[PDB]
C-alpha cells in the first residue's frame, strides 16, 4: 500500500537500509543473483507484454514480447561481468589503490510508452551496481509495471537478496511524486518521455539525466534507389504504430526524384493528403499545443476517421504535404510517435541539408539523423552531410530501429533508448548509460 | 580557513576519530581530500577501515595533501589539487578532474553492409550394409570409450555388438542407456558426471533423437565443468548473431554417431534440445561446433522396425526438406542434395512400407535420403511448421514426424499466396516468389502437364502428398487421430502465442501473426483446406 | 583572486587544445594581471598562425555583466571555481557547468 | 617430417583406396590456410599434389585425404580484373571435372 508520505517515508527507511546492508556483498555472489533474475525476468515476456497490452492501451504484441528479448538479453550479454566491488586496480609500485563504490538511492520514472522494458532495464542494471531503486509508473501504466516489480524482486529474493531492493507507488500522483524527486535521501533520479516530464527533473539542483529525442530526420538524394529507403522507413514507420524512440519524423525528399518516391508511397498503402485534411488531422496532432495524448500508437484508419476522414482500411501512415513551411508551429514538424509522417520537397543536397538542420534544432536533443544516397560514388557528400548534422549518431541508407532479417539491423547497437545526457540545452549530443555513471571513484595514494 | 591557521580535535579513539572525520567531510559538501597519520604495515585494517567510511575524492596516507617536496614533487605524480570538478554541488559529490572529452562531442557513424551466408559439414561419415567393422577398423589408439543409447536398444542385442567390437581391440568402456524420449536436465548431469569420472576420450552416440543429442550437451560439460549451462542457452540461441566466442572443444574426447531412425538428420545438425525439469521449458541449443566429427549411417539396423514409425520418420524428413528449399535462408548448396532426397523418395516409400525387409533396398535408400535431409537443413532452418510441430507433440505426448505430417498441407496453402503485402519484409530481395520455386519442384517431379500455370502444378503438388500420404495409413483430421477438441479449443490460444515465436524465427518467407495460426490449427484438426 | 595567473592559462590553453573559444571573468581585484597574460598568451598564439583572436575577457568586470554572459545565449559552457556562493550561481543556470572547489579537509592522527 | 625421403611418400601412395596403411603424420604444427584466385581449378579443395622430376619430368601424384587443407575461402574482390579468356579457360576445366565427375564409377550419390 504506497500512497502516503507516511508509509512512502516508512518504505523510503525500508529499502534505504536494505540497500545500506545490501551494498555489503561480495562480487562473487550478486553475479548468481543477476544470472538468476536475468533468467527469470526473460522466459515470462509473453504475460507481461499481453497485460501490458491490455493496461496501455495500444500496440502490437511481438513487438512488445520480442523487445522484451531483445531487452533483456542485450542487458545480460552487454554487461556480463565487469569488476564493480571492491579494488579495480592497484599500483603497488606506488602503492595507490583504484576502488569503487554504489552512490546510493535512485527514482525512476516510468512511460506509458514501454512501461515494461524500461522499469526491468532500471532494476536490473542497478542490482548491478548494488543499488535502490524508486519507480514512478504512469497511472495509465503501472499494474503491469508493478507486476514486474513483484516478479523481479521475487526472483532477485530467492537468490540471497535482501528483502526489498524495489519500491514504487501504487495510485501515481503528480505531488507524490515531486515529494520523492525532492526527497533528500534520493541519490539520483532517472527520468525518460515527456519533453515536459524531463525538464522538471532538470530543475531539482540534483543529479539527473534524462532520455529522450527530437524530431528525428531523413533526406533522400536522386542517386538513391526509392524502393530500398521506401521499404526500410514502412518497416520502421509500422513498428507498433512507431512508438519507438528515435525513430522517423520528417521524410526530406530531392528535387526531380520527388513525385516518383510520392506515387511509390501511392503504390503502397501510404496515403498521400494535400488537402484540408491536412488541418483536419493537424487539429487532433497538435490540440493544446502540447502534443494531444490520443494519437499515440494508434491506427491509420483509426487516426483517420478519428481525425474526421474515412480511409481505405489496409493503409497503413498517412503522409502530409502541407510543410514547405518550416518552423516549430508546424505539427509535422514535431515529433508523431504515431504511424504518421509529413515530407519536404527539397531543391538539392544543400538546401536538403539545410532544412535538416533547422529541422533537428526543434527537437533540442541531437539524437539521431539518416541519410539515404549511393554510397561509394559520393563519399564527398557523405561526410559533408555528416559535417553539418550533429545528432548523437548518423546512419546511411539504413533504418533507426532494430530487427530486420535475422539478428537484428542494424544487428551490433544500443537501442534508440537508453541515450540521455545531463543537459537539455541545445545540441546536447546523448550518450547511452553506463555503469561508471552509476559509481563513485577511489584512488589511494601510497 | 585558507589562511595560516588550524584548529584541532582531541579524539578518543581509532573510530571516534573516524566518526568525527565523517561529520567533518560533510560539512564541505565536496568529497576532494583526506588524511591518514598512522604506521603503515602494522594496521592495513585500520588503513582501510578508515578508507572504507571517507569519502572524500582521495585519500592520502602519512602524506601531505600539497605539491613539492624534496626534488620532483611530494607526491611526485598527482593532479593538482585544483582542476577537481563536479557536475553537481550536492553532497558527497566526488569530484573529478578535467579533461577533453568533457570538452569535445562525439560521433559515430554506422554502416550499410552485407553479411556471411554458411554451408559446413562433419568431416567423416560412412555408408553401407556392414558398415560397423570397417567403418571402426580405423579405431587405432583412441583407448578410453564411453555409451551412449537407451535401455531399449541396449535391452536388445544390439550394444553388446558394438562392446565385442570394442574388445576386438580392446577398449575400457561403459554402457550408458540411462535417457529416455528426452533431454530432462537430470540424467544429463548424471551421465556428465559418471564419465567426469571415468575421463573417456571417445564418446559414442547411438539411436534416435534424444540419446544422441543429450550426449553433446552433457559431452561439452565434460569439457568445461566449470561454467554454468543457461548462458550456454542464453548466450547461443540461434544463427547468425556469431558473438562472441566458443564453449571451447575439440579437446579430450571426440564424437562418434550411429543413426537408427530413418528420419532425423540430427546425428549431423549441431543442434540440441533440452527440457527443463519445473514446467518443462525448452531450451534450443544451435551452433557449428556441436556437429559430431563422425557419422555413420549403416542399414544393417532397420530391416525389422515395424509400419508406420517408417512412416514417421520419412514424413520428418519431408517436411524437412521442402520448409528447407523455400526456406529464405536457402542457398544454392542445399537445394541440390534437397531436391536429390525429395526426388529419390517418391519411389522408394511406397514399397519400403509395403515391402520390409522383403525389400533391402528401398529400405536403405530411404535411409540416405533422411540423411540427405539431414545435411540439408544442416543449413537452412526449419519452418514454422517444424516447431508448430514440436508444440503439438509436447502438450498431447504426439511423436514428431507424423504431427508436422498433419499440417504440411494447410501449410504450403498459407503459402499460397500470390502477393499479401501485409506483414512480409523485403520480399524482392533474394525470394522472388515460393510460388514458383514450388511449381519448379512439381514440374522438376514432372507432377505437372507441359502446359500448365503455376497454380495449377501446386493444387496437382499438394493432391500428390494428399493421397501418397493417404497411402501410409494415416489420419486425416486431428479429431481423427483422437484428440479432444473442447480442450483443443481451449488452449490453442496460448499454443498459438508460443508456437509464433518458437525459434520460427524461422526462415519463413512470410510474418504469420497470431490469428492465421489458430486458422491453420483448427482447419487442420478438422482436416478442412485453408484457404482463402 | 587566489590564483588569478595559473588558471587562466590553464584555460585558455586546454581550450586552444579543443579548438575551442574561450570568455574570462576576472576578479575586479586580480584582473591586470589576468587580462597581460590574455595578452601575452595570445600574442604567442597569433605568432604561431592563430585567428585574430580567440580570447576574450572583461574589463572593470561588474556583477551584471558577468549574469549577462554567463545567461549569454551563445555560450557553450561555463567554468567557474573558488568561492562556495560562485558555484552555486554557476550551478543556477539551467545549463552544462561543473565547478572546482573543495571542503574542509580534515587529517587524523593515531598513536602509532 | 623431415627425416624420410619423398619418392615413398609417392611411391607407397599413388591413389585411392588402397588404404594400406598408414599416414605420414600431421596435423602436427601447422595450419593450411588456402585462397583460390582461379575460378576453374578445385585443387584447394583437393587432397591431391602433382610435382615433376628435374631430370625429365617424372610425373609424380599425391592423393591421400590428409592432404586436405583445414581451411579454405573463396573470395570474389580477385577476379573481376583477370581477362578473358582465362576465365574461360578455368570455366572449361571446371566443366570437364563435373561432367567427368558425374558418369564415374565412384560417383556415389553424394557428388551428383
Amino acid at each position: 500500500p504506497v500512497t502516503n508520505l507516511a508509509e512512502l517515508d516508512a518504505l523510503v527507511a525500508r529499502v534505504k537500509a536494505a540497500q545500506a546492508e545490501f551494498a555489503t556483498f561480495s562480487q562473487e555472489q550478486v553475479d548468481k543473483i543477476f544470472r538468476a533474475a536475468s533468467l527469470a525476468a526473460n522466459q515470462a515476456r509473453i504475460p507481461l507484454a499481453q497485460m501490458a497490452v491490455e493496461e496501455s492501451g495500444m500496440g502490437i504484441v511481438e513487438d512488445k514480447v520480442i523487445k522484451n528479448h531483445f531487452a533483456s538479453e542485450f542487458i545480460y550479454n552487454k554487461y556480463k561481468d565487469e569488476k564493480t566491488c571492491g579494488i579495480l586496480e592497484e599500483d603497488d609500485n606506488l602503492g595507490t589503490m583504484t576502488i569503487a563504490e554504489p552512490v546510493g538511492i535512485i527514482c525512476g520514472i516510468v512511460p506509458t510508452t514501454n512501461p515494461t522494458s524500461t522499469a526491468i532495464f532500471k532494476s536490473l542494471i542497478s542490482l548491478k551496481t548494488r543499488n535502490g531503486i524508486i519507480f514512478s509508473p504512469h497511472p495509465r501504466a503501472k499494474n503491469s509495471t508493478n507486476a514486474a516489480a513483484k516478479l523481479v524482486l521475487d526472483a532477485a529474493i530467492a537468490a540471497g537478496a535482501p528483502k526489498d531492493i524495489i519500491g514504487w507507488i501504487d495510485q501515481p500522483s503528480v505531488e507524490l511524486s515531486n515529494a520523492l524527486m525532492k526527497h533528500d535521501g534520493i541519490a539520483l533520479i532517472l527520468a525518460t518521455g515527456g519533453p515536459g516530464m524531463v525538464k522538471a527533473a532538470y530543475s531539482s539542483g540534483k543529479p539527473a539525466i534524462g532520455v529522450g529525442a527530437g524530431n528525428v530526420p531523413v533526406v533522400i538524394d536522386e542517386t538513391a534507389d526509392i524502393k530500398r529507403a521506401v521499404a526500410s522507413i514502412l518497416m520502421s514507420k509500422t513498428f507498433d504504430n512507431g512508438v519507438v524512440c528515435a525513430s522517423e519524423q520528417a521524410a526530406i525528399v530531392v528535387s526531380e526524384v520527388y513525385d516518383e518516391v510520392k506515387e511509390r508511397f501511392a503504390t503502397h498503402k501510404a496515403h498521400v493528403l494535400s488537402k484540408a485534411d491536412a488541418d483536419k488531422v493537424r487539429k487532433v496532432l497538435l490540440i493544446d499545443g502540447a502534443l494531444n495524448a490520443k494519437i499515440v500508437g494508434q491506427p491509420a484508419a483509426a487516426i483517420a476517421e478519428m481525425a474526421g476522414v474515412k480511409v481505405p482500411a489496409d493503409t497503413k501512415v498517412l503522409v502530409g504535404e502541407g510543410l514547405g513551411k518550416v518552423s516549430y508551429d508546424d505539427e509535422f514538424a514535431h515529433e508523431k510517435l504515431s504511424p504518421t509522417l509529413g515530407l519536404f520537397r527539397a531543391d538539392n543536397f544543400e538546401d536538403a541539408v539545410a532544412q535538416a538542420v533547422t529541422m533537428v534544432e526543434i527537437g533540442g536533443i541531437g539524437h539521431t539523423s539518416g541519410l539515404y544516397t549511393n554510397q561509394d560514388v559520393n563519399a564527398d557528400r557523405i561526410r559533408y552531410f555528416g559535417d553539418k548534422l550533429k545528432t548523437a549518431r548518423i546512419l546511411v541508407n539504413i533504418p533507426t530501429t532494430h530487427g530486420g532479417i535475422g539478428d537484428l539491423y542494424n544487428f551490433n547497437v544500443a537501442p534508440s533508448l537508453t541515450l540521455g545526457c545531463g543537459s537539455w540545452g541545445g545540441n546536447s549530443i546523448s550518450e547511452n548509460v553506463g555503469p561508471k555513471h552509476l559509481i563513485n571513484k577511489k584512488t589511494v595514494a601510497k | 580557513k585558507l589562511s595560516p591557521t588550524l584548529g584541532l580535535f582531541r579524539a578518543d579513539n581509532f573510530e571516534d576519530a573516524v566518526a568525527q572525520a565523517v561529520t567533518m567531510v560533510e560539512i564541505g559538501g565536496i568529497g576532494h581530500t583526506s588524511g591518514l597519520y598512522t604506521n603503515q604495515d602494522v594496521n592495513a585494517d585500520r588503513i582501510r577501515y578508515f578508507g572504507d567510511k571517507l569519502k572524500t575524492a582521495r585519500i592520502l596516507v602519512n602524506i601531505p595533501t600539497t605539491h613539492g617536496g624534496i626534488g620532483d614533487l611530494y607526491n611526485f605524480n598527482v593532479a593538482p589539487s585544483l582542476t577537481l570538478g563536479c557536475g553537481s554541488w550536492g553532497g558527497n559529490s566526488i569530484s573529478e578532474n578535467v579533461g577533453p572529452k568533457h570538452l569535445i562531442n562525439k560521433k559515430t557513424v554506422a554502416k550499410r553492409a552485407e553479411n556471411m551466408l554458411w554451408h559446413k559439414l562433419p568431416k567423416s561419415i560412412y555408408f553401407r550394409r556392414g558398415s560397423l567393422p570397417i567403418a571402426l577398423s580405423d579405431l587405432e589408439g583412441k583407448k578410453r570409450a564411453f555409451l551412449v543409447t537407451d535401455r531399449f536398444l541396449f535391452n536388445n542385442g544390439y550394444a553388446d555388438d558394438v562392446v565385442a567390437l570394442l574388445k576386438a581391440q580392446g577398449m575400457e568402456v561403459q554402457t550408458f542407456f540411462e535417457v529416455e524420449a528426452d533431454p530432462t536436465l537430470s540424467v544429463v548431469e548424471k551421465g556428465a558426471a559418471a564419465m567426469q569420472s571415468f575421463q573417456p576420450d571417445v564418446i559414442l552416440a547411438l539411436g534416435g533423437g534424444s540419446p544422441m543429442d543429450a550426449a553433446k550437451i552433457m559431452w561439452v560439460m565434460y569439457e568445461h565443468p566449470d561454467t554454468h549451462f543457461e548462458e550456454l542457452a542464453m548466450r547461443f540461441m540461434d544463427i547468425r548473431k556469431r558473438i562472441y566466442k566458443f564453449p571451447k572443444m575439440g579437446k579430450k574426447a571426440e564424437l562418434v554417431c550411429i543413426t537408427t531412425t530413418s528420419g532425423t538428420g540430427s546425428e549431423v545438425t549441431p543442434f540440441a534440445v533440452v527440457t527443463d525439469d519445473k514446467t518443462g521449458a525448452k531450451y534450443p541449443l544451435a551452433d557449428y561446433e556441436l556437429t559430431p566429427q563422425m557419422a555413420i549411417v549403416d542399414a544393417n539396423l532397420v530391416m525389422n522396425m515395424p509400419k508406420s514409425l517408417t512412416a514417421f520418420g520419412g514424413y520428418d524428413a519431408v517436411t524437412h526438406a521442402l520448409e528447407a528449399y523455400v526456406s529464405v535462408l536457402a542457398n544454392e548448396y542445399s537445394d541440390g542434395q534437397a531436391l536429390q532426397a525429395l526426388k529419390m523418395l517418391k519411389e522408394y516409400l511406397p514399397s519400403s512400407y509395403a515391402n520390409g525387409a522383403k525389400d533391402p533396398i528401398a529400405r536403405e535408400k530411404v535411409h540416405n535420403a533422411a540423411t540427405i535431409a539431414g545435411i540439408a537443413f544442416a543449413n537452412a532452418f526449419l519452418g514454422v511448421c517444424h516447431s508448430m510441430a514440436h508444440k503439438i507433440g509436447a502438450e498431447f505426448h504426439l511423436p514428431h514426424g507424423l504431427a508436422n505430417a498433419l499440417l504440411i498441407a494447410n501449410v504450403v496453402r498459407y503459402n499460397a499466396n500470390d502477393n499479401p503485402t501485409k506483414q512480409t519484409a523485403f520480399s524482392q530481395y533474394d525470394r522472388p516468389q515460393a510460388r514458383r520455386r514450388y511449381a519448379e519442384v512439381a514440374d522438376h517431379l514432372g507432377l505437372s502437364q507441359p502446359g500448365d500455370r503455376t497454380a495449377q502444378k501446386i493444387e496437382r503438388l499438394l493432391t500428390w502428398l494428399d493421397e501418397l500420404k493417404v497411402n501410409l495409413d494415416i489420419p486425416k483430421s486431428i479429431q481423427a487421430a483422437g484428440v479432444a477438441e473442447a480442450d483443443f479449443l481451449a488452449k490453442v490460444d496460448e499454443l498459438a502465442v508460443e508456437a509464433f515465436d518458437d525459434q520460427c524465427t524461422g526462415a519463413n518467407p512470410r510474418y504469420p501473426l497470431i490469428a492465421e495460426l489458430k486458422e491453420v490449427l483448427l482447419a487442420s484438426y478438422y482436416g478442412k483446406p485453408f484457404v482463402e
